[PDB]
C-alpha cells in the first residue's frame, strides 16, 4: 500500500503537440496575362493551381478536418493552423534594397502595356496587378511558421505556400521570384532571437539552384547553406559560376557554403540516399545547428518533364526523416518547385506522413548502383570540403591540404617494366600446365613470348585465337593516409576460362599478346604493331596449314583492330566463321572492306561486340561496325563472367 | 486590410467527406513487458 | 477461455442484436501482407 513513486506529468515536450500548418486562399490570385497559344501546351512555369492540390489531398487522408477546403480553424487533433500575417515592409528591407521596394511598388500600380514591358524585360519573371500583396503575404507567413517552432507551440511546421522565393536577389528579381522566402525568415529569426537560436542549416532539393538565398547569406557564417542542383554549366537554367562546385563561402563565410552538382540529368533515389548518408549527416552534426530549414522543391520528382529524375516519394520519406533526425526536433518546411501535380500531390502526402511521425516507407528498390558520375562528382566535393571542414579528413585519408603537384615525369628512363614481368609469370604458369610452345616471328621487334601455340597444332582442325592486352590490376589503397599499397594488389586474368573451355574440347588454342605503349591516351602505335603480327601470322603460318576449318576470334578489350584489319585487308570467310568481342570502354572499330563488299554484310552476320552500360553512345550505331549490344554492368571483366555462357553457346552455335 | 479580400456570402457546397484518417503508426502506444516472476532467480552465497 | 468465447460472439453472432478500425486486431500491420500472397 506504501507509494514510492507519486504520479505526475510526463516531462516531455516532443509528441503532445501537433504540426503547424500555414494555408490561405489569398495567395492563388497572382496570375500570367496571355501572350501566345504556345502556354495551352506549355508547363505553365509557376502556376497557382498547385496549393490547393496539396491541401486536398492533405484533407483526402484524414490529417486535415475539413470537409469543404476553405481556411478555417478546426483542423483536427494532429495539426493546428497557424494564422498567416503579411510581412511588413522593413522585414523585407532588412534583406532587400530599397529600390526593389520602390520597383514592386511601382509595379502594383501600372497599366496593362506598361505591366506587358516588364514582364518581357524582366529575367525569366512575370507581373499583374494583384503582386503585391501576394508577394508581401509568403515571407511574414513563413515568418509566422518558424515562431511557432522557435517558441514551441508546435512539433514542427509545414508552410505550402507560393510564390516561390529562393531565386531572388536583395538587388533585383528573377525565374519567378518577387521576395526572397527563407533568407528573410532566417534574419528575422536571428535578429528577433539571438538567444535560442545561434546556427541555422539551410537545404535546398529543387533541382534550380538556389542562387538569391546562396547571395544572401554568401559571407555570414551562422547560416549553413547546401543544395542540390543539375550544373551544365551554360545550358540548364540558370547556369552561372555561383553554382559551381567549388563556391565556398567568402570571407568569414568560408567553410559555410555547400553546393552539390549533377554532371548528367536523370538521377534517382540513391544518389540522394548516398550523398546525404556520405556527406550532409557529418557535415550537418559538425556544424551543430539549432534549427534546420527546408526550401523543398519537387520537381526532381518522378513524372516530371523538366528536370527527368527519379525520385520516388518514399526517397523523400527517408530525406526529411534523417533530416528530423539532424536537429533536436525544431524543423519548418516550405516549398518552392513544381510542375507535375500528381508528383507534388504524393510527395506532399508522404513528407506530412513523417513530419506527423510516422516511420517512412521502404525503397521501391534498393538495388540500384548510381551512376559513377555522381561518384567522382562527390569526390570532388570531399576534397575542397576536407580542406575546410575536419570530420571528412583521415576518414576518406584526404590528409589536410595535400594538392599534390608530383607526379612529375623526368626519370621516365628510369622505370619498371612490369609487362615483360606479368606476361613473364603468365608465361610461366601456362606453360608450367598446358606446355604451350613459344612459337616465333622473324622480321619483327618484339618479345618472345609474344604469341603462344597448341602442340601439335598441324594436325589441329578446329583452331581458335584468343587476342589480348596486358590483363588487368587491381590494387588497394591503405586507409590510413594518401597512397596505394603496390604489395597487395592482383592480377586478374580474362582470358583462360575460354583457354579451359577450349583445351577441354580439344580444339586449337593460339594466343597473342599486345603490350600497350607508354604515355598515350590511345594505344594507336598499339594498334598498327597488332594490325601488323596479325598480318603476319596469318600470312606465314594459317594459310599454310593442311588440316584447317572452323576457325574463330577471341577479341578482349583493346586491339580488336588486328581483328578488324585482318578481316579487311585479306579475305578468310571460307575457313574463319564466328568473331566475337568484348571492347568494354575504348573507341570502336569500323570495318574497312577491300577484297569485296558483302564481306561487310558477312562480317554483320556472325559476329557480336559487348560493350558498357555507361559508354559514351545511346544518348542506332551504325552498321559499318557490326552489331555491338549494351550490357548492363561495367567493367570487362563483370560482363565476361556474366556473358561468358552466351558467348561460348554462340561459338559452339557457330559449328556443327 | 487586404485588397484581395474576397467577397462572397453564400454557403461553400461540400466537397470532401470526412472519414477515419489513413495512418497506421502513433496513435497507438508502446508495448511494455515486465513481470516480478522473474526476480525468483537468485544466486547461492556459497564461497563467502 | 473467456477470450474465445467473447471472439466466438463478436464473430458472425445467432439471430438478434441484443448484445452483439484502430487498434487492428485482424492481422493488418502491413508489411508484405498482401504483396506475401503471389498476386499472380
Ligand atoms: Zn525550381
Amino acid at each position: 500500500r506504501q507509494v514510492i513513486v507519486p504520479v505526475c506529468m510526463p516531462k516531455i515536450h516532443y509528441s503532445p503537440l501537433k504540426t503547424g500548418l500555414c494555408y490561405d486562399v489569398r495567395m492563388r490570385y497572382h496570375a500570367k496575362i496571355f501572350t501566345s497559344y504556345f502556354e495551352y501546351i506549355d508547363p505553365h512555369p509557376e502556376d497557382p493551381r498547385r496549393i490547393y492540390r496539396i491541401y486536398k489531398i492533405l484533407a483526402e487522408n484524414g490529417l486535415i478536418n475539413d470537409p469543404t477546403l476553405s481556411g478555417v480553424d478546426d483542423l483536427g487533433d494532429l495539426m493546428l493552423k497557424i494564422p498567416v500575417r503579411a510581412a511588413t515592409s522593413e522585414e523585407i528591407l532588412e534583406v532587400h534594397t530599397k529600390e526593389h521596394l520602390e520597383f514592386i511598388e511601382s509595379t502594383e500600380k501600372m497599366s496593362r502595356e506598361e505591366l506587358l514591358k516588364e514582364t518581357e524585360k524582366g529575367d525569366s519573371v512575370y507581373f499583374n496587378n494583384d503582386s503585391y500583396a501576394s508577394a508581401r503575404l509568403p515571407c511574414g507567413g513563413a515568418i509566422e511558421a518558424c515562431k511557432a517552432v522557435v517558441e514551441g507551440r508546435v512539433k514542427n511546421s509545414l508552410a505550402v505556400v507560393r510564390p516561390p522565393g529562393h531565386h531572388a536577389e536583395p538587388q533585383a528579381a528573377g525565374g519567378f521570384c518577387l521576395f526572397s522566402n527563407v533568407a528573410v525568415a532566417a534574419k528575422n529569426i536571428l535578429k528577433n532571437y539571438p538567444e535560442s537560436v545561434r546556427r541555422i542549416m539551410i537545404l535546398d532539393w529543387d533541382i534550380h539552384h538556389g542562387n538569391g538565398t546562396q547571395k544572401s547569406f554568401y559571407q555570414d557564417d551562422q547560416v549553413l547553406y547546401v543544395s542540390l542542383h543539375r550544373f551544365e554549366m551554360g545550358k540548364y537554367y540558370p547556369g552561372t559560376i555561383q553554382g559551381q562546385y567549388d563556391q565556398t563561402g567568402e570571407g568569414k563565410g568560408e567553410g559555410f557554403n555547400c553546393n552539390i552538382t549533377w554532371p548528367v540529368g536523370g538521377v534517382g533515389d540513391a544518389e540522394y540516399m548516398w550523398a546525404f548518408e556520405q556527406v550532409v549527416m557529418p557535415m550537418g552534426r559538425e556544424f551543430k545547428p539549432d534549427l534546420v530549414i527546408i526550401s523543398s522543391g519537387f520537381d526532381a520528382a518522378d513524372g516530371d518533364t523538366i528536370g527527368q529524375c527519379h525520385v520516388t516519394p518514399s526517397c523523400y520519406g527517408h530525406m526529411t526523416h534523417m533530416l528530423k533526425s539532424l536537429a533536436r526536433g525544431n524543423l519548418c518546411v516550405v516549398l518552392e518547385g513544381g510542375y507535375n501535380l500528381d508528383a507534388i500531390a504524393r510527395s506532399a502526402l508522404s513528407v506530412a506522413k513523417v513530419l506527423i511521425g510516422e516511420p517512412p516507407d521502404e525503397l521501391p528498390d534498393p538495388l540500384s548502383d548510381p551512376k559513377p558520375e555522381v561518384i567522382e562528382m562527390i569526390d570532388k566535393v570531399i576534397r575542397l570540403q576536407s580542406k575546410y571542414w575536419n570530420c571528412f579528413r583521415r576518414r576518406h585519408a584526404n590528409s589536410g591540404c595535400n594538392f599534390n603537384e608530383p607526379l612529375n615525369d623526368s626519370i621516365i628512363s628510369k622505370n619498371f617494366p612490369l609487362q615483360k614481368a606479368i606476361r613473364q609469370q603468365q608465361q610461366h604458369y601456362l606453360s608450367d600446365e598446358f606446355n604451350f610452345v613459344t612459337l616465333p616471328l622473324v622480321s619483327m621487334d618484339l618479345p618472345d613470348n609474344t604469341v603462344l601455340c597448341t602442340p601439335n597444332i598441324s594436325e589441329s582442325n578446329t583452331i581458335i585465337i584468343v587476342v589480348h592486352d596486358t590483363s588487368d590490376i587491381w590494387a588497394k589503397r591503405n586507409v590510413i593516409s594518401g597512397t596505394i599499397d603496390l604489395s597487395s594488389s592482383v592480377i586478374i586474368d580474362n582470358s583462360l576460362d575460354f583457354i579451359k573451355w577450349g583445351l577441354d574440347r580439344k580444339y586449337g588454342i593460339i594466343d597473342v599478346n599486345i603490350p600497350l605503349t607508354l604515355f598515350e591516351p590511345d594505344n594507336y602505335s598499339g594498334m598498327i604493331t597488332s594490325q601488323e603480327v596479325l598480318i603476319y601470322l596469318w600470312d606465314n603460318y594459317i594459310k599454310y596449314f593442311p588440316s584447317v576449318a572452323k576457325i574463330a576470334f577471341i577479341g578482349i578489350g583493346d586491339s580488336y583492330s588486328g581483328i578488324v584489319h585482318l578481316l579487311g585487308h585479306r579475305d578468310t570467310r571460307a575457313v574463319t566463321k564466328t568473331v566475337i568481342n568484348f571492347l568494354g570502354d575504348k573507341q570502336l572499330k569500323p570495318l574497312v572492306p577491300l577484297v569485296d563488299e558483302t564481306l561487310s554484310e558477312w562480317y554483320f552476320k556472325n559476329s557480336l561486340i559487348f560493350s558498357n552500360n555507361s559508354h559514351q553512345c545511346w544518348k542506332k550505331p551504325r552498321k559499318k561496325f557490326g552489331r555491338v549490344l549494351r550490357c548492363d554492368t561495367d567493367g570487362l571483366n563483370n560482363i565476361i563472367e556474366e556473358r561468358f555462357e552466351e558467348a561460348t553457346d554462340f561459338i559452339l552455335d557457330s559449328f556443327e | 486590410e487586404n485588397s484581395l479580400s474576397t467577397t462572397s456570402k453564400s454557403k461553400r457546397q461540400v466537397i470532401v467527406p470526412v472519414c477515419m484518417p489513413k495512418i497506421h503508426y502513433s496513435p497507438l502506444k508502446t508495448g511494455l513487458c515486465y513481470d516480478v516472476r522473474m526476480r525468483y532467480h537468485a544466486k547461492i552465497f556459497t564461497s563467502y | 477461455s473467456m477470450k474465445s468465447l467473447e471472439n466466438e460472439v463478436n464473430g458472425p453472432l445467432t439471430k438478434f442484436s441484443t448484445e452483439s478500425q484502430n487498434d487492428f486486431q485482424s492481422l493488418k500491420a502491413r508489411n508484405k501482407f498482401l504483396k506475401n500472397y503471389i498476386t499472380l
